[PDB]
């Protein structure tokens, strides 16, 4: 934090925030909001990308001249990771996938890449490390996604002890895979649900809430070495959450129960797609997994962020799924879902 | 160490040798994390639970008017009187003058170029002192 | 000529070089730092001092109207060469 | 401690409303300083200022008493109300 | 010295009649603005923003200044009704992309030199 | 008058415009406050703002004036005056092949009578004056902003308005919208002090103090 | 007289609510009303004849890309010219700004005699010419 890393300005795009951040996986859902918030205050952002430069274009307006720097990196190349972090004061790890490719398994992107980044960051002298785990991560889950998340969350602690590990619940937003996933089930007629969605409880959180918590953790000096659980203000049943989704979108809602084994066989069929699968056996498990209640972990309120209710910010996500008949329906037209009081 | 502002980096009041109050004007802001001097104390008071009753420069100068009203009469010299009273009170105690002769601290010009933190940190005053002791032992444009 | 600090970054003719801990070096990762290798201070020093048999000489920079404003240079001082304030050429008086 | 720590007297050099304080200083200040050698008694004169008598007690507590149009004897009594009560 | 041509009102009683009339016009137009522009806010939020804007100028006592405020406010209503404004202009009253600036002395002291 | 680099002086026109200036003043003593002719033979009529319609109507309709074209209408902001604004009318006479200037004034709060009834051309010029200066015109068909952005606060051409304004626009990805935020400049506008400390034109010197 | 049917308004002129300026730039500012001092490098006095109104200087920092001087102060280049001090004070109070007024400094008249350069019994005799 020498002379060039002293804050200046009034928090604008042409200010100097003093933050030099390397955001891995910045081309995805949770990464476009983090870069947007960092560049709003005038931060130096390094964005190592694996994909075509055409797919990084939406990130370019997010910063003043020279503030967003793009590098090409490989998850299995330890030298590329070092080039992208050796000048940074904070490293943010957002790498993840909801499916498995021929080249990267769940444990390749949740156990190995997170550990490789953490090790190189410590060897490079990086001061802050922010790792995004999952709320429902544990070694004894039915999902490799969550099983691998728990392992990765442990390797990071052993490599970067001062890391700040954040464990969000399912995140809903515009470019999400949670509310859009449920709405797009309408193509298949009915909405299958394991146990008819009556035995699953979900506590979704808003993307801006997660984005403001990560930014606060960077600036807050007491977030080092502390594990946070970013969850929403209300707990819903999966049946009520999905029913509310179809109510906002004004689409017919025709649920029907489906045995857990049957929903896996269907998921196996969809996994054959050589592109982004519509659904996988892992997503079915994740969707039908009760969100853990971790009272021992600090939450968003401990970083100064007020959790946004789903109702206030669900129409902005689901207005796209309505027909011309129901595009203009107002926010106050759909009664709120039923919550699970403590 | 609490960094502060120099006279070129704050709006501050100085009283010259004749009792005339004058205020500097901000030319450049303090270099890094340095802050205006009276704000550091104001911030310190709030943290210590003894918040001072002024938040802005105009309010601090209202306080100066309470302690000594002449401190907010800029470019004005306020006449001071009662020389007779001072003479009387000075004769109550009779101290003796030391035999040592009066010798100013600055006998020659080489003692004039460095008398404070700013001048001792200057590379031009350092050249002046070297010039008036060692002498002048390439200008084109 | 072009030097290199311990970190290996070339020092410009204005003496500019990022320190070891300066994050701004990251702008050169995957790219290059543009440094002009023809240092003017070095090249002008290679020019020889011209001998002139007069107290006062004038320089217009060469080329007439394609040079610089015509200035006059005094050569009385024998302990140094007279230097043009525009182009840097040096002059001396023949055996004074 | 609740004792007195400082006295400040503000007055104008010409205004007729400050004549009492000037009369007080011309004749009585020398005595009031010798009786309180260790008490700072600040006498700050400006132009066109309403006379006042400030009294700073322990821990920053300050009280002021207007001396406008006071006579030379009320000013003497005003100070005694400050150097004696020690509130 | 005090004689001046009025704009519309001759006294505050006449000027406050136009202010209340303008508030009614804005109050009735928020439900349509939230509908036509497809704003992701509720009517309660929009009508509370209208009330906030009126309250900012509640300390005025000059009938000529109040008339300009009503004239300016009436122009804002005309643009909203006729959809000359876009969603960006309507939502500029809410400052959703600006981080809340500090208000207390200590918070301002840490981050910069501004009062 | 043979000097190549000095503009020739036309004294015939100077005489004609001075005579017509008195002609106007004699006919409209109720409003005309001052009349002058510049060294380049341009006539200016300075009037009380209450005479905007009478003075313009006379110049448009009178047989010996016939100023039937409004070349331009504009305002000048001079903060040092009580009436900081100065409404300038430029009229063109096709019959007599001459031009005249009519000048009035107003402050931030005093309305000025609209000239639309006399010149339809003034409809858009008065919107510009209101938009860029904040001068209200009474009885205007539709008075709106014409040049600034929708919901723009402030009148840019006022001398106390900053050159770069108070807001700037950018696209924000979080809200999928174009947003407005306080102005910040990567390079501040550099202010140059160019005025020479030596008087240039003695003929325009003002009385001391 | 006028026939515009005037009205009587008795209250200090105030246009802070209709100028469109943000709140933070009406209350935290400080406008300095003064007559500019002579540029000591010259002898001309033509720049010291009009009053000016400049605001307090805010932070300028270094652009991380090119090292330029960045600012967040919209009124950093705002200088207004007035014919008289009362005109400047009136404008400042009309717009709600707080102002400090510096009274004009005029050089005092001086007695200059060329004959004193050669004095019989005074110290004004010059040793060189
Ligand atoms: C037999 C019909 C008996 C009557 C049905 C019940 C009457 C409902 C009355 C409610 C009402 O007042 O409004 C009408 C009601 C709701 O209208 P609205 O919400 O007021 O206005 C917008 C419309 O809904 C318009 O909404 P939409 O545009 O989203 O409609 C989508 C879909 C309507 O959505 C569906 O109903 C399709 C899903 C049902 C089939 C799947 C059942 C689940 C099967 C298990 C899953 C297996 C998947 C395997 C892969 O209809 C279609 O477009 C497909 C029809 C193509 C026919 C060729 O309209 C209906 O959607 C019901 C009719 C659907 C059946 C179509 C029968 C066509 C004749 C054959
Ligand atoms: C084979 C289908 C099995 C029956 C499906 C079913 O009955 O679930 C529909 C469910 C019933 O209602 P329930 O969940 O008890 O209460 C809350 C409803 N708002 O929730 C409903 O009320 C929705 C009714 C849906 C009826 C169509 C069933 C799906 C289409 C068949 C496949
Ligand atoms: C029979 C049993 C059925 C079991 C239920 C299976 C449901 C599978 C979930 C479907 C949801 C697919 C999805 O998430 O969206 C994929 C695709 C593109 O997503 P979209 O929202 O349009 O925009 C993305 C912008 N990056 O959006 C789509 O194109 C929707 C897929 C339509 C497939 C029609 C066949
Ligand atoms: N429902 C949710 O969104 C939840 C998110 N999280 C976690 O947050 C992080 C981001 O989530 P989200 O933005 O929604 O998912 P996205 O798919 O939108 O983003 C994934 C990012 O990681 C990159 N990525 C994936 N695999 C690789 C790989 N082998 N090598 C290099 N980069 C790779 C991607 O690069 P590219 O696109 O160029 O291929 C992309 O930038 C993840 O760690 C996720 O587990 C945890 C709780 C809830
Ligand atoms: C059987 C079979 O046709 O198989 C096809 C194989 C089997 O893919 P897999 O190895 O089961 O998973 C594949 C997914 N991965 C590698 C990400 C885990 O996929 C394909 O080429 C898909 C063919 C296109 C199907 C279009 C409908
Ligand atoms: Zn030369």
């Amino acid at each position: 934090l020498h002379h060039a890393v002293i804050p200046h300005g009034k928090g604008g795009r042409s200010s100097v925030s003093g933050i030099v951040a390397t955001v891995f996986g910045a081309t995805g859902f949770l990464g476009r909001y983090v870069v947007n918030h960092l560049g709003r205050m005038g931060s130096q952002v390094i964005v190592p990308h694996r994909c075509e430069p055409y797919d990084t274009m939406h990130l370019r307006p997010m910063g003043d001249l020279g503030q967003i720097i793009f590098m090409d990196w490989n998850g299995r190349d330890k030298d590329s990771i070092r080039r992208a972090v050796e000048h940074s004061s904070v490293v943010i790890n957002l790498v993840g996938r909801e499916w498995e490719t021929q080249n990267f398994d769940f444990e390749d992107v949740f156990v190995k890449i997170p550990q490789a980044i953490a090790q190189v960051s410590k060897e490079a002298g990086v001061e802050k490390f922010i790792h995004i785990s999952h709320l429902n991560a544990d070694i004894k889950s039915s999902s490799k996604y969550l099983r691998s998340k728990a392992v990765g969350e442990k390797e990071v602690r052993e490599t970067f002890p001062e890391a700040t590990i954040i464990k969000p619940a399912e995140i809903f937003g515009r470019e999400d895979r949670f509310l859009n996933y449920f709405a797009n089930i309408r193509w298949f007629g009915g909405v299958p649900l394991i146990s008819l969605g009556k035995k699953t409880v979900k506590q979704p959180v808003y993307i801006v809430d997660v984005t403001k918590g990560i930014i606060n953790a960077i600036k807050d000096p007491d977030a080092r070495g502390k594990t946070f659980a970013f969850v929403g203000p209300s707990r819903y049943l999966l049946f009520d959450l999905v029913q509310y989704v179809f109510a906002v979108a004004h689409r017919p809602f025709l649920p029907y129960p489906l045995p857990h084994f049957a929903y896996r066989w269907i998921g196996r069929l969809f996994e054959i797609s050589p592109f982004e699968p519509w659904t996988t056996r892992d997503k079915v498990e994740r969707i039908h997994t009760t969100d853990k209640i971790l009272p021992h972990l600090p939450g968003l309120e401990d970083l100064g962020v007020e959790a946004t209710p789903l109702e206030l910010k669900a129409i902005e996500v689901l207005r796209r799924h309505r027909t011309y008949r129901w595009l203009s329906s107002e926010i106050e037209d759909v009664q709120p879902a039923k919550t699970i009081p403590t | 160490i609490l960094p502060g502002a120099a006279y070129t980096e704050k709006s501050a009041t100085y009283v010259n040798t004749e009792g005339r109050a004058q205020q500097t004007k901000v030319a450049v802001t303090p270099p890094g994390l340095a802050r205006e001097d009276w704000k550091i104390i104001r911030a310190l008071s709030e943290i210590a639970g003894m918040t001072l009753p002024y938040d802005t420069l105009d309010q601090v100068r209202n306080r100066l008017e309470e302690v000594s009203p002449n401190l907010v009469r800029y470019d004005d010299v306020e006449g001071a009187n009662y020389f007779q009273q001072a003479s009387e009170l000075s004769k109550l105690v009779n101290q003796q003058l030391l035999a040592d002769p009066l010798v100013p601290p600055q006998l020659t010009i080489k003692d004039f170029y460095m008398t404070d933190s700013i001048s001792r940190a200057s590379q031009t005053m350092a050249k002046c002192v070297k010039a008036v002791t060692e002498g002048a032992h390439p200008s084109i444009c | 000529g072009v030097r290199t600090s311990p970190t290996g970054e070339k020092v410009t003719h204005t003496g500019q070089v990022y320190d070891d801990g300066d994050y701004r070096k990251v702008r050169f990762v995957g790219r290059q730092k543009e440094v002009n290798e023809n240092f003017a201070i070095d090249l002008i020093a290679e020019q020889p001092v011209s001998q002139v048999g007069s107290r006062v000489i004038s320089c217009d920079g060469g080329g007439g109207a394609l040079g610089h404003p015509r200035v006059y240079i005094n050569l009385d001082k024998e302990t140094k060469t007279g230097t043009c304030g525009y182009c840097g050429l040096q002059f001396r008086q023949q055996h004074h | 401690k609740l004792g007195l720590r400082e006295i400040r007297i503000h007055l104008c050099q010409r205004s007729p409303g400050s004549q009492g304080v000037r009369d007080f200083i011309e004749k009585r200040y020398v005595e009031l300083k010798k009786a309180n050698p260790d008490l700072p008694i600040l006498i700050r004169e400006c132009s066109d200022v309403q006379p006042k008598l400030w009294a700073r007690y322990a821990f920053g507590q300050e009280k002021n008493v207007s001396l406008n149009n006071f006579s030379a004897d009320q000013v003497t009594r005003a100070l005694e109300n400050v150097l004696s009560s020690k509130a | 010295s005090t004689s001046v041509k009025p704009i519309f009102s001759r006294d505050m009683n006449e000027a406050k009649r136009r202010v209340r009339e303008l508030y009614r016009a804005w109050y009735r137009e928020v439900p349509n603005t939230v509908h036509l522009f497809q704003l992701d806010i509720s009517v309660k939020q929009g009508r509370d923003k209208v009330r906030e804007m009126f309250k900012k100028n509640a300390h005025i006592t000059d009938p000529r200044v109040v008339d300009l405020l009503v004239i300016k406010g009436k122009m804002e209503l005309e643009e909203t009704i006729k959809v000359w404004k876009q969603r960006t202009h309507v939502m500029r009253f809410f400052h959703e992309t600006e981080a809340p600036r500090p208000k207390d002395f200590l918070s301002k002291f840490y981050v910069g030199h501004d009062p | 008058d043979t000097r190549p680099t000095v503009r020739p002086r036309n004294d015939v026109a100077h005489k004609q415009l001075s005579a017509f200036g008195e002609y106007v003043a004699e006919i409209l003593p109720k409003y005309v406050q001052q009349v002058q002719v510049s060294c380049f033979n341009e006539l200016e009529i300075c009037i009380h703002p209450d005479g905007v319609i009478p003075v313009l109507t006379f110049l448009r309709d009178h047989s010996n004036a016939q100023f039937k074209s409004l070349a331009d209408l504009t305002a000048v902001d001079i903060p040092t005056r009580q009436n900081r604004f100065e409404i300038v009318y430029n009229l063109l006479s096709l019959r007599f092949n001459s031009r005249i200037r009519v000048k009035t004034y107003t402050d931030e709060l005093t309305p000025i009578e609209s000239s639309v009834p006399v010149y339809k051309a003034a409809n858009w010029y008065e919107r510009e004056i209101w938009d860029m200066f904040g001068v209200f015109f009474a009885n205007h068909p539709d008075l709106r902003r014409i040049l600034t952005d929708y919901g723009f606060e402030g009148h840019p051409f006022r001398k106390d308005f900053p050159l770069s304004g108070y807001v700037e626009l950018r696209y924000d990805d979080e809200v999928k919208r174009v947003v407005a935020e306080p102005v910040e400049l990567a390079q501040e506008f550099r202010k140059f002090d160019l005025n020479s400390p030596w008087e240039a034109f003695p003929a325009y010197r003002q009385p001391p103090e | 007289t006028r026939d515009t049917q005037l009205i009587t308004v008795d209250e200090k002129l105030d246009i802070t609510t209709i100028t469109g300026v943000p709140e933070e730039h009406i209350k935290t500012r400080k406008a300095r009303i003064f007559v500019p001092a002579r540029n000591n490098m010259q002898s001309g006095v033509n720049n010291t004849k009009k009053w000016k109104m400049e605001f307090d200087t805010r932070e300028r920092w270094e652009n991380p890309l090119m090292g330029w001087a960045s600012t967040a102060d919209p009124l950093s280049n705002l200088v207004l010219t007035f014919s008289t001090k009362e005109d400047a004070v009136a404008f400042a109070e009309k717009n709600g700004w707080s102002y400090d007024v510096e009274e004009r400094k005029v050089p005092k008249p001086k007695s200059k005699s060329y004959g004193a350069n050669f004095s019989w019994n005074k110290r004004t005799r010059v040793s060189t010419k």
